[PDB]
RNA sequence: UUCCCGGGCCUUGUACA
RNA sequence: CGUCGUCAGCUCGUGCCGUGAGGUGUUGGGUUAAGUCCCGCAACGAGCGCAACCCCCGCCGUUAGUUGCCAGCGGUUCGG
């Protein structure tokens, strides 16, 4: 997540399949959600501050 | 004319119709011998008529929805059971004890995390 | 004749929004179907407690939108100005239909 | 130990989003950054203000941010030339023709986040960490507030060790889902590196 | 099982003939969740039995279970640091267990093709007083009473 | 048979020493049986009614005569001083005066006021409380 | 519930920066 | 965030005991999944825990009938 990478990725990278996500929040590059545009981490943050609208903890 | 009765089980859902008759079955618009074929346990379904000397008296229309064949077939006898209890509330009486006004409460317990399915944990070995 | 779709993340400003709906359409002379519930959407997302590692830990978390239906019939010309003009709950979605 | 968010814990019931509004598949994400935006640009910007909470809602292409402030008189400015402003800013930030609006929150005392932060100013200008913490208990117990409790992360007084501090003062059930717990985070940053102070604030039940 | 007794779950009786035992047998031939299967076999062992023997085949499951009901059992114990096989009396309810889990293994355990011959072949056997069951009910009971010397450690 | 209170089921420890913790459980009686006048009462489960049921049957059981005490008392009257050692010491601590119908197996000198008879023997009991209750009586 | 492992209670000999 | 551990325990105010560390409360007996409850007791109460409050499944009810259902009932020709 180094500030060179962050930039990179908003960037037309010459190609379709050159082109990735990051997280919007953090820059992770790793497991990124579509629906979100957040990382893992920052989706766990953002559901518990009730950030996220509509969004809940699940039991079933 | 018409005594109706529900009947579930574990994710099959029944509707019987028993109707004034020579005592014959249909299931699906199907036959019950027809639609329940190769199934030994099959006639378990006619217990609670036969359980109070029926098959004589109630033809049976049946519509059987999701779930199993098993499940059906237990959807079927609860069914049955509630619509006879309907015909006569005294049948109830001789019903109940035998147990056929029970529904199973038993289903498919939902998977843990960290589980291999909701029971089983992964191996371990080499402590 | 006209169809009211209702969505929404929160069900209490739904059926609110639907009731006061389906009230100023009926109190406006022509007949309505009523608010239909339909089936809702969940959305399951998975995700590893910890920062770093352990596996299994796993919060789930789910978001669900509900559907409502009110398909009023015969559409009133007083109705059909009422509508497209009332005001919404900060959540609820209208979409509205032939 | 590791306990969960009492806000998340509670969303359901007796807490309530800080964020009210629908969107599709399509249009989630996009919303959500420039909300992320705006909290960025409030935080920020109001931090003077003695910021509480920030509403963002959505209706039709139209933004209504409500935030909730100690004292509304910094927001505003004189003559209102400071929320013009801001109104202009966020205007400007997000094309949406926002409307900010502005509440005042009754008793300060008896809202977590601000005594989160007026604790992390506190240790910030190198207060007793210990006698912080149990004026600002006191404090907020002699306000009503059923229950507080008050925990300060580590690194006590520029000490080599980290270490928690911690005090409480009447009921603090966290396991109840009826409780009403008002939760407040705040960081402090001092030369030597970083505390946490975590507020829990018990008012009444159901 | 330290507090209760753990009661034993009521199986449904039979179909074909109304009876329990048949059930139990069934439950100890089915495999990988297969009852249907199981029921089939069993059916056409049966079926086997009468075509080729006088009376009825539940008369001669029935009386060929009783023919396979050990009484005398050894248990592995702990004895100062010695392992001794204790005798012991079996219960009824262990008695059954055992004859029907013997009974399987044998019919499973001959060379005949077919898993319904080889249940119909044992079942017969069992009758007669011969094969793989009644020869290890006859082993296990040698192995007690040819050590009752260590019958005092009551167990 | 007088405005005097009473100790008579169990004396819990500090009942003088702690006298300001007992008055909280006191209160707590007058507000139980507030509350069980009230109609307000059904709300809370059944249960929970069962339970706070419990706590004032306890509280009545324990506290009943001592609900008279609105602060500490002037003198104690002690039936047996052996029995209740435990009172006689709280009484000694809080320089009460004390009253004991004392016996043989008893400690003339913990005893402010004596008065040498019978602990057992209903009817020496009688006697003596009836004859000391009469004079207070005849003495307002 | 005798033995294998772990946890708690009652009773008991050594060591805790 | 993992873990001991979903194991039942960890403390506090006033009182009392001991020169003091500290103890009692929270040691005893019955019963619990549980410091869960009861009885006794120099202690009387409380806080964090346990349980409950929230959710799903299992029975029934009112509200509503579309894109879901078809017991009635009129053509169909297989098809709600
Ligand atoms: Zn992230």
């Amino acid at each position: 997540a180094r500030k060179a990478l962050i930039e990179k990725a908003k960037r037309t990278p010459k190609f379709k399949v050159r082109a990735y996500t990051r997280c919007v929040r953090c820059g992770r590059a790793r497991s990124v959600y579509r629906f979100f545009g957040l990382c893992r981490i920052c989706l766990r943050e953002l559901a518990h501050k009730g950030q996220l609208p509509g969004v809940r903890k699940a039991s079933w | 004319e018409q005594y109706y009765g529900t009947g579930r089980r574990k994710e099959a859902v029944a509707r019987v119709f028993l109707r004034p008759g020579n005592g014959k079955v249909t299931v699906n618009g199907q036959d019950f011998n027809e639609y329940f074929q190769g199934l030994v346990r099959a006639v378990a379904a006619l217990e609670p008529l036969r359980a109070v000397d029926a098959l004589g008296h109630f033809d049976a229309y049946i519509t059987v929805r999701g779930g199993g064949k098993s499940g059906q077939i237990d959807a079927i006898k609860l069914g049955i059971a509630r619509a006879l209890v309907q015909y006569n509330p005294d049948y109830r009486a001789k019903l109940k004890p035998l147990g056929f006004l029970t529904r199973d409460a038993r289903v498919v317990e939902r998977k843990k995390y960290g589980k291999h399915k909701a029971r089983r944990a992964p191996q371990y070995s080499k402590r | 004749k006209i169809r009211i779709k209702l969505r929404g993340f929160d069900h209490k400003t739904l059926d609110a929004s639907a009731q006061k709906i389906v009230e100023a359409a009926r109190r406006s002379g022509a007949q309505v179907s009523g608010p239909i519930p339909l089936p809702t959407r969940v959305r399951r997302f998975t995700v590893i407690r910890g920062p770093f590692k352990h596996k299994d830990s796993r919060e789930h978390f789910e978001l669900r939108t509900h559907n409502r239906l009110v398909d009023i019939i015969n559409p009133n010309r007083k109705t059909i100005e009422q509508l497209m003009t009332l005001d919404l709950p900060t959540g609820v979605e209208i979409e509205i239909k032939t | 130990g590791n306990k969960i968010h009492p806000i998340g814990f509670r969303l359901g019931i007796t807490r309530d989003w800080e964020s009210r509004w629908y969107a599709g598949k399509k249009q989630y994400r996009h919303l959500l950054l420039e909300d992320q935006r705006i909290r960025g640009l409030l935080e920020k910007e109001l931090y003077s203000a003695g910021l509480a909470r920030v509403d963002i809602e959505r209706a039709a292409d139209n933004v209504a941010v409500t935030v909730h402030v100690a004292k509304p008189g910094v927001v505003i400015g004189r003559g209102g030339e400071r929320i013009r402003v801001l109104r202009e800013e966020l205007a400007k930030l997000t094309g949406k023709n926002v409307a900010l609006n502005v509440q005042e929150v009754q008793n300060p005392n008896l809202s977590a986040p601000l005594v989160a932060q007026r604790v992390a100013e506190q240790i910030e200008r190198r207060f007793a960490v210990r006698r912080a913490i149990k004026q600002a208990v006191q404090r907020v117990m002699e306000s009503g507030a059923k229950g507080a409790k008050v925990i300060v992360s580590g690194r006590i007084g520029g000490a080599e060790q980290a270490r928690t501090e911690w005090a409480a003062q009447g009921r603090v059930p966290l396991h109840t889902l009826r409780a009403n717990i008002d939760y407040g985070f705040a960081l402090a940053r001092t030369t030597y590196g970083v505390l946490g102070v975590k507020a829990y604030i018990f008012l009444g039940e159901v | 099982a330290r507090r209760r007794r753990a009661e034993v779950r009521q199986l449904q009786p039979d179909l074909v003939y109304g009876d329990v035992l048949v059930t139990a047998f069934i439950n100890k031939i089915m495999r990988d969740g297969k009852k249907n299967l199981a029921a089939r076999i069993f059916y056409d062992a049966c079926k086997i039995i009468q075509e080729k023997t006088g009376q009825e085949p539940l008369k001669v499951f029935k009386q060929a279970v009783e023919n396979v009901k050990p009484r005398m059992e050894v248990r592995s114990r702990r004895v100062g640091g010695a392992n001794y096989q204790v005798p012991m009396e079996v219960s009824p309810r262990r008695q059954q267990s055992l004859a029907l889990r013997w009974l399987v293994q044998a019919a499973n355990q001959r060379p005949e093709r077919r898993a319904a011959v080889r249940i119909a072949h044992e079942l017969m056997d069992a009758a007669e007083g011969k094969g793989g069951a009644v020869k290890k009910k006859e082993d296990v009971e040698r192995m007690a009473e040819a050590n009752r010397a260590y019958a005092h450690y009551r167990w | 048979r007088a405005g005097m209170p009473y100790v008579n089921q169990r004396w819990l420890g500090g009942m003088l020493t702690n006298f300001k913790t007992i008055s909280q459980r006191v209160h707590r009686l007058e507000e139980l049986e507030a509350l069980f006048a009230s109609p307000e009462i059904e709300e809370r489960p059944k249960k929970e009614q069962v339970r706070l049921k419990h706590e004032l049957e306890r509280l009545q059981k324990y506290l009943s005569g001592f609900r008279l005490l609105k602060r500490l008392p002037d003198a104690i009257f002690v039936v047996d001083p052996t029995k209740e050692a435990i009172a006689v010491r709280e009484a000694r601590k809080l320089f009460i005066p004390v009253i004991a119908l004392a016996d043989t197996d008893s400690d003339p000198d913990l005893v402010d006021y004596i008065i040498p008879g019978n602990d057992d023997a209903i009817r020496s009991i009688q006697l003596i409380l009836s004859r000391a209750v009469d004079l207070i009586i005849q003495a307002r």
